[PDB]
């Protein structure tokens, strides 16, 4: 029941076809009969998660299905944290899959893809469970339209095929000779795969410390940032500048892309100064977040709410900086 | 900054970068293989006009606390018993342009076995009249006290004819003079020579001349006095005062004659205290005066009826002629 074959297999049946209502008949009949309420003795906080989602559910306060997801968005974010929530509540593995398979067919599929990586990567029941790349779960989210159309024409005519990807832009993009690190599939799941191992939003309560992620997380992106300016110095580019909020940001972009549910994603021109993000932040607000960050490194100190000083001048200072940036 | 700066990790060092971030606006990304500009030397860098841009700005900065600081009182600037009854000059105060010679034989390059010949730079500077100030002063105690002089120019109107209140003359002052006597009971009248001013130097001897001088004790023997060089910091004397225009200008003198055994606490009132103390100091010895430099201008004046009720201070209007060719 909770031998790894199940719990694959599982795993396997709930993120197949994520865009449609489950195809799998013991599965639907979970999602119909199985009350995240009725037994909370199958949970180690007696329920607490589970009243807090299906309040948000009962209440119709939910993202629909068939809709975009960003995990930087802060309401859809917690929305998908509160179904991880559960999930890592459930003290056996048939918690776990009921849960899973009650609020996949109530909640919207990006959050809910989301909510069950972590799930299976933070819970102790996620063990030895290979979760399959999400290109092939979500491969909007890793292919250009280009061939995401050619998909959809096969599927309107009833007929098989391979389709050959292709980069962005043109040859006169100096930047297109570049697009195999950043547009290579395994380096997107990389990243998103330690975000998933090392989210900015765990909290120690969920069970266990982190270790040193604070500091995994400037040198991660620090990698990044390295090995694609080698990509740049092998291809007779110059590095990358940095940005600044005060001056353009010269290369735009045209993903050619585009999501299952809401459009094609947006270009950005070449060239283009910042500005206000409305319900975000200010441009001005960033450059005060900025100086703030770099007073407490020239300060050698970080400030604590009540004002008092945390020392950053010893080897954990670089792990603190992780924290706050 | 210096190296008495308690916190250059935070504070930095504005000065002197911008020393070399003005120097190097003729080649700021090092693209043109242009050598430091004249900002990056003290020996070039007052020939820069942008150089009094820099130190104006930079001079605003201590004016702000230098500006936070309360007004002095009546009872902190009377030097009790001690009234200057009358201030005068004896002589004209002239300017005009004169003409000063320099060797260039160290510029070019000679040998080997190959003999020199005289090259020399000739020069049109600034240079003044000799005068000497009459400053009276009556001592009202019974008791002989050393009292220290201290001599302004402050400009009376501004270029568009605007006559200037104390508060907005103080900050555009030229120290002209500082010198401590000792002041006898009685009313007396004190002689000082232009000559002798503490804040200007005399041109220095040419290389010429003091190779002469050596070579002529060495090969021989005599104890020539060289402690009569003044130090080579200083204003130079023959730029005491400022051009002036040949139609003349007023200005005022402000003589302010301070207690000098308080001023002087610690360093004594007959000691000799060299040439230039008051901007260079003493070579190898503390700083001869106590007091704020500055002192008594270097705080808001926003009542100028304190400074009138002061018996121990006085202006009187000069007037100086640029003597053109
Ligand atoms: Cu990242
Ligand atoms: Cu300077
Ligand atoms: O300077
Ligand atoms: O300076």
């Amino acid at each position: 029941a909770s031998s790894t074959a199940h719990k694959q297999q599982d795993i396997n049946h709930l993120l197949d076809k994520i865009y449609e209502d489950t195809k799998y008949p013991d599965l639907q009949e979970i999602a119909k009969n199985f009350n995240p309420l009725g037994d909370t003795s199958m949970y180690n906080d007696q329920g607490a998660a589970a009243e807090v989602l299906m309040k948000e559910l009962n209440d119709h306060r939910l993202l629909e299905q068939h809709h975009w997801y960003s995990l930087f968005n802060a309401r859809q974010r917690e929305e998908a944290l509160m179904l991880f929530a559960v999930l890592n509540q459930c003290k056996v593995w048939h918690c776990f899959r009921n849960n899973a398979a009650y609020f996949r067919e109530q909640m919207n599929e990006g959050e809910f893809v989301y909510a069950l990586y972590v799930g299976v990567i933070h819970s102790k029941l996620g063990d030895g469970i290979v979760l399959p790349p999400l290109y092939e779960i979500t491969p909007h989210m890793f292919t250009n339209s280009e061939v995401i159309d050619k998909a959809y024409s096969a599927k309107m005519t009833q007929k098989a095929g391979t389709f050959n990807v292709s980069f962005t832009g043109t040859k006169k993009n100096k930047e297109q000779r570049v697009a195999y690190f950043g547009e290579d599939i395994g380096m997107n799941i990389h990243h998103v795969t330690w975000h998933m191992d090392f989210p900015f939003w765990w909290q120690d309560s969920y069970g266990n410390h982190l270790d040193r992620k604070g500091e995994l997380f400037f040198w991660v992106h620090h990698q990044l940032t390295a090995r694609f300016d080698f990509e740049r110095l092998s291809n007779w580019l110059d590095p990358v500048d940095e940005l600044h909020w005060d001056r353009i940001i010269r290369e735009g972009f045209a993903p050619l892309t585009s999501y299952k549910y809401g459009g094609e994603f947006p270009v950005r021109p070449d060239n283009k100064h910042f500005e206000d993000v409305d319900g975000v932040a200010h441009v001005h607000d960033m450059e005060i977040t900025e100086n703030r960050i770099y007073e407490a490194i020239d300060h050698g100190y970080i400030t604590a709410t009540d004002g008092h000083t945390i020392d950053i001048r010893q080897p954990k200072g670089i792990e603190l900086l992780g924290d706050i940036i | 900054s210096s190296m008495y700066s308690p916190n250059a990790q935070y504070y930095g060092s504005l000065h002197n970068t911008a020393h070399v971030m003005l120097g190097r606006q003729g080649d700021p990304h090092g693209k043109f293989n242009l050598p430091p500009g004249v900002m990056e030397h003290f020996e070039t860098a007052t020939r820069d006009p942008s150089f009094f841009r820099l130190h104006k700005y930079m001079d605003n900065i201590f004016k702000k606390h230098t500006d936070s600081f309360p007004p002095y009182t009546h009872d902190d600037l009377e030097f009790a018993g001690m009234v200057v009854d009358g201030v005068a000059i004896d002589g004209e105060l002239t300017t005009f342009f004169d003409e000063f010679q320099y060797s260039l034989i160290n510029a070019v390059d000679s040998g080997e076995s190959i003999e020199d010949v005289e090259i020399n730079a000739r020069v049109h500077r600034l240079n003044h009249k000799e005068f000497t100030y009459k400053i009276t002063v009556s001592n009202s105690i019974g008791s002989d006290h050393l009292a220290t002089f201290r001599i302004f120019l402050c400009p009376i109107e501004d270029n568009n004819g605007i006559t200037l209140t104390l508060d907005k003359e103080r900050w555009l002052c030229i120290e002209l003079d500082k010198f401590f006597q000792k002041v006898p009971s009685g009313t007396h009248t004190i002689h000082r020579s232009s000559k002798d001013s503490s804040v200007t130097v005399p041109d220095m001897p040419s290389f010429h001349s003091l190779k002469e001088q050596a070579d002529n004790a060495v090969n021989g023997g005599s104890d020539l006095d060289l402690s009569a060089y003044e130090r080579s910091c200083g204003i130079p004397e023959r730029m005491l005062l400022p051009k002036s225009k040949p139609e003349g200008m007023e200005f005022n003198l402000f003589v302010a004659v301070t207690d000098g055994v308080k001023d002087t606490e610690g360093h004594n009132g007959d000691h000799d205290h060299g040439g230039t103390h008051a901007q260079c100091g003493v070579h190898g010895e503390a700083y001869p005066d106590n007091r704020p430099l500055g002192y008594p201008l270097e705080r808001r004046i926003p009542d100028e009826r304190v400074f009138d009720g002061v018996p121990n201070i006085k202006h009187v209007v000069v007037k100086i002629v640029h003597h053109p060719e």
